[PDB]
RNA sequence: CGAGAGGUACUUUUCUUUUCUUUCUUCUUCGG
C-alpha cells in the first residue's frame, strides 16, 4: 500500500479471509491444501478440551 | 477376479483430462463393454500397407 | 609369503574433493609394470592426495611363518577381502567387504591368484 | 508407551514427549508443523532483550 | 485311479481335519506315538507314515468317480 | 541389394521466371552446399568404424550426397546433420592440422607403403 | 501391506473357529506361511517397510560408517546366522580395533547357500555374501527380481524368521544412527 | 480443451529438468533425498514442491 | 422395531537414469 497510492482500498488482514477455525492455524499457506481442510473441519471438533466454565447446569448426554 | 477387483479399488478415480478420462472408468468400460448399444460413437482404426513405403515419406504423404 | 609388490601412484579421484563423507574410487598408475589400479580408500580416515607415492602388497597370509587360517605390523591401510572375478590384458576383482578393486595389468604379472580365495590388502604411504 | 530412561535424551536432560515418525512427512506434504516447532522452541528458550522477538 | 497321482492341499486339509476329529473323540491311533498329545501332530505322522484306512472318492464332471487310496497318493 | 532412384519432389511456380529468382538460386548456391563433406564424412566413417559402408551411419551419408548431388538439378539442399562429422581425421589424408589419428583400415597400410617406397 | 491398511485407527476384526475341522484346515490354506506368493503377479505378497527399506538402503550406500566389534557382536544378537570375517584389519595407522563394513552386516541375514544377481544396481553376491553395490534400487522393494522373491525360490521354508531378523536388525542399526527431518532438509541449500 | 491438453503434456516434460535441481543442491545426508532414493515414502515431486516450487495446478473438470 | 442427521474409514499409490547437443569458419570425387 505504501509505495503506490493506485489502489483506493485496502484490506485489514489477509488472514481474515478464512473461517475462525481455519484462521488460528499457523502456517495454513505452508501446508497441503487437503492437510488443512481435515484440521479446520473434523479435528478442530473432536479436539478435546475446553468444556464449560458451569457444569452444573448442563446436563447433555456426553 | 479378485485379482482385478484389486487393481479396481487401488486405481485413481480421478480424471487426468477432458479428452481423456479415469483409469477407472477405462477399466470399467472395457469390462462392461457388452452393452450392445449406447452413443453410436462406433470408432474405427485403419492402418497402412507395406508397399507406402517405397518412396520418401510415403506414410506421411499416404496418411 | 607375499605375490605382489609394486609402488604405486596415484592420478585420479572419483569424486575428487576434500568433506564429501563418502568413499573415494582412487585411479593409481604403476610405474615399471604399467598397471592400473582401482580402489576404493576412505579420504576421511586415510587421507590421500593426488601426487603421492604408496607401497602395496598383497599376501594371503599376514603371520609371515605359514599357518594358513609375528604379524606384518610395516603397514597402515591392512584389509582382506575375496577375489570374485579373474574375468580378462588380465584384470583382477577383489571385494574388500563392498569396496571393490580392479587390479588391471600384464597377464605375466597376476597368475598366481586362484579363485574364490582370501587374501589381504597391506598399503602404505612410504 | 516407553519409559523416561529409554529416551534419547538431549544434554540439557530433557526428553522428548511425543516421537512421531519422519516418513509421514513427505507424503503427506506438511511444512509447518516443523516451522511451528522452531518458533515456539525458539520463543521458550531464554536469550543470554526478550522484546521485539517473533511471536 | 488314472487321474493325478498326487494328493491335492485341499484334499489333505479335510483328511487331517477328520483324523484329528477321529482322534478328538478318543479313537485308536494307528501310528505309535512317543510323547505327544495334540490331535494333529498324530494326524500329520499318520499322514506322512501312510498307515490311515481313508479311500478318496474324487468324483469327476461327466458324472463317474475314481476311488483312489492314501497310501497309494504321495505327500510332499 | 541396390538403393533408391528417384529423388526430391519438383518445385513448379504458378507464374515465369523474372530474372530473379535465378539470381537467388545462384547466391544461395553457395550457402547450404555440404557436398564437400559428405564423402569425406562417409571414407573417415567407414575406417574408424567396423562392418564399414553398411552400417547406419554409412546409409545416411550414402543418402545425403545423392540428395546432394541433386543439388544442381532440383532445389533442395542436403542438410548435413550434426553429430555425424567425425572431428579426427585418418592417416591417408593432407590435414596437419586436426588431429589426426593412426589409421588401421587398409588405407593407412596403402598409405605407408608408399612411404615404405619414397625412403 | 497385504491388509492394505495402517495404524490409522483403522479397525480390524477377527474370527475365531469353533469347530477342529475348521481349525485344522485354517493354518493349512489360509496362514500367513500358505499365503508367501501374491496370487496377483506371482511375486512375493510381504516385503520390506519403510523403516527397513530405509534401513537397508542407508546401510548399503553410505559404505564410510564402519562398525567395532561390540556393536557388530549387539547386532548380531537379532541375526540368525554367525559372524563374518571383519574384513577391515586397520584403516588408520591409528586404529587399534579392526572395523566392519555396512555391507557385511546386511549378509548376515543371507544363507550360505544362497545366490543373488541384479544386473541394475551392481548386486552380486556370492556364498551368503554381498560382494558388490553401487548406487541402485528396487532391488530391496517390491520387483521382479528382488532379493525376497530369490529366496522365497530358494527355500521357502525359513524366510518368515529371515524378515523379522532383518526388521529387528535394521530398526537397532537405524535407532543406532538415527533419522530426522529438519530445517535444512526444507531449505536444500 | 485440446490446448491445455497438449500444454500439460508439454510443461510435464520441460519440468522434468525443473526437478533435476534437487540432487545438485540438496546434500546425500538429506532425509527427503534419502527416502526418495530408497523408495519407502514419497519421491522428488514432492520434493520440488515442498522445497523450490509446486508447479503445474490444473483440474480436469471444466 | 423402522426413518432423519452427524462421525471413523482410499495414504503418494506411479515421476523417471540426476550424466541427452554448441570446441566454432572449412578441401566433393573422377577423365580430357
Ligand atoms: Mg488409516
Amino acid at each position: 500500500l505504501k509505495e503506490p497510492k493506485i489502489y483506493t482500498h485496502c484490506e485489514l488482514d489477509l488472514s481474515f479471509l478464512l473461517g475462525v477455525s481455519c484462521a488460528v492455524v499457523p502456517f495454513a499457506n505452508h501446508d497441503h491444501g487437503r492437510r488443512v481442510l481435515y484440521q479446520s473441519q473434523k479435528h478442530c471438533q473432536q479436539a478435546i478440551g475446553f468444556s464449560s466454565t458451569n457444569p452444573n447446569i448442563r446436563c447433555d448426554t456426553l | 477376479a479378485c485379482a482385478l477387483s484389486e487393481a479396481a479399488y487401488s486405481a485413481l478415480d480421478q480424471p487426468i483430462s477432458l479428452l481423456e478420462t479415469s483409469p477407472l472408468l477405462n477399466l470399467k468400460n472395457v469390462l462392461e463393454c457388452g452393452s450392445k448399444k449406447g452413443q453410436r460413437e462406433q470408432t474405427m482404426s485403419l492402418y497402412l500397407s507395406e508397399y507406402l513405403s517405397k518412396k520418401k515419406h510415403g506414410f506421411e504423404y499416404g496418411s | 609369503i607375499i605375490m605382489f609388490e609394486d609402488i604405486f601412484v596415484v592420478d585420479k579421484l572419483d569424486p575428487d574433493g576434500k568433506k564429501f563423507d563418502k568413499v573415494t574410487r582412487v585411479e593409481a598408475r604403476s610405474h615399471n609394470l604399467e598397471m592400473f589400479m582401482h580402489l576404493d580408500v576412505n579420504t576421511e580416515v586415510y587421507p590421500l592426495a593426488v601426487g603421492d607415492k604408496f607401497t602395496l602388497a598383497m599376501a594371503p597370509t599376514l603371520n609371515l611363518d605359514g599357518t594358513p587360517d609375528t604379524l606384518a605390523d610395516k603397514y597402515e591401510y591392512i584389509m582382506h577381502g575375496k577375489l570374485y572375478k579373474i574375468s580378462e590384458k588380465a584384470e583382477l576383482y577383489v571385494s574388500f567387504g563392498g569396496l571393490l578393486m580392479l587390479l588391471q595389468g600384464d597377464p605375466a604379472h597376476i597368475s598366481h591368484f586362484e579363485l574364490d580365495q582370501r587374501l589381504f590388502l597391506l598399503m602404505r604411504k612410504l | 508407551l516407553e519409559e523416561q530412561q529409554n529416551f534419547p535424551f538431549t544434554i540439557q536432560g530433557i526428553v522428548p514427549d511425543i516421537v512421531i515418525n519422519p516418513h509421514a512427512f513427505p507424503s503427506r506434504q506438511t511444512p509447518g508443523q516443523l516451522l511451528e516447532a522452531a518458533l515456539s522452541k525458539g520463543i521458550a528458550c531464554p536469550i543470554q532483550a526478550y522484546t521485539k522477538l517473533t511471536r | 485311479r488314472k487321474t493325478s497321482k498326487f494328493m491335492t492341499k485341499y484334499e489333505r486339509a479335510r483328511i487331517l481335519g477328520t483324523r484329528a476329529l477321529q482322534i478328538s473323540m478318543n479313537a485308536p491311533v494307528m501310528v505309535e506315538l512317543e510323547g505327544e498329545t495334540d490331535p494333529l501332530e498324530i494326524a500329520m505322522k499318520e499322514l506322512r507314515q501312510r498307515k490311515i484306512p481313508f479311500t478318496i472318492r474324487r468324483y469327476l464332471p461327466d458324472g463317474s468317480f475314481e476311488e483312489w487310496g492314501v497310501d497309494e497318493l504321495i505327500v510332499e | 541389394p541396390p538403393m533408391d532412384y528417384a529423388g526430391s519432389r519438383p518445385r513448379l511456380m504458378d507464374h515465369d521466371v523474372t530474372l530473379e529468382e535465378i539470381h537467388k538460386f545462384f547466391v544461395d548456391y553457395m550457402i547450404s552446399d555440404t557436398l564437400g563433406v559428405i564423402s569425406t564424412a562417409h571414407l573417415v566413417h567407414a575406417d574408424r568404424d567396423p562392418e564399414k559402408a553398411r552400417s547406419q551411419k554409412c546409409l545416411e551419408l550414402a543418402n545425403l550426397h545423392s540428395r546432394a548431388v541433386d543439388f544442381a538439378k532440383t532445389g533442395a539442399p542436403a542438410e548435413m546433420p550434426y553429430a555425424l562429422k567425425p572431428r579426427e581425421f585418418p592417416d591417408f589424408l593432407e590435414r596437419f592440422e586436426k588431429p589426426t589419428y593412426i589409421s588401421e583400415s587398409v588405407f593407412g597400410k596403402l598409405y605407408r607403403a608408399v612411404k615404405s617406397s619414397l625412403a | 501391506l497385504p491388509f492394505r491398511g495402517d495404524f490409522d485407527g483403522d479397525c480390524l476384526h477377527g474370527y475365531v473357529p469353533q469347530s477342529i475341522q475348521a481349525k485344522v484346515e485354517l493354518d493349512e490354506l489360509v496362514a500367513l506361511d500358505k499365503q508367501l506368493i501374491n496370487r496377483q503377479n506371482g511375486r512375493n505378497l510381504l516385503s520390506l517397510g519403510q523403516d527397513s527399506l530405509t534401513a537397508a538402503y542407508l546401510v548399503n550406500v553410505e559404505k564410510n560408517c564402519y562398525l567395532n566389534r561390540a556393536q557388530m557382536q549387539q547386532l548380531q544378537m537379532y541375526c540368525p546366522f554367525q559372524l563374518p570375517p571383519p574384513a577391515i584389519i586397520k584403516a588408520s595407522p591409528s586404529s587399534t580395533e579392526p572395523q566392519w563394513t555396512g555391507m557385511q552386516l546386511f549378509g548376515m541375514l543371507f544363507p550360505p547357500g544362497f545366490d543373488y544377481t541384479y544386473p541394475l544396481n551392481n548386486v552380486v553376491v556370492s556364498n551368503g555374501e554381498l560382494l558388490s553395490f553401487s548406487e541402485g534400487s528396487a532391488w530391496l522393494r517390491d520387483g521382479e527380481g528382488n532379493f525376497i522373491e530369490r529366496l522365497l525360490k530358494h527355500d521357502k521354508g525359513k524366510v518368515l524368521d529371515i524378515i523379522y531378523s532383518a526388521q529387528e536388525m535394521l530398526s537397532q542399526w537405524l535407532l543406532m544412527r538415527g533419522l530426522s527431518v529438519s530445517l535444512a532438509d526444507l531449505y536444500l541449500s | 480443451a485440446t490446448l491445455s491438453e497438449l500444454a500439460v503434456s508439454a510443461f510435464k516434460d520441460a519440468y522434468r529438468d525443473v526437478q533435476a535441481l534437487a540432487y545438485r543442491y540438496g546434500d546425500q545426508s538429506n532425509s527427503f533425498l534419502i527416502m526418495s532414493k530408497a523408495g519407502s515414502k514419497g519421491n522428488i515431486g514432492k520434493l520440488v514442491q515442498h522445497s523450490m516450487c509446486i508447479g503445474l495446478q490444473n483440474s480436469a473438470v471444466s
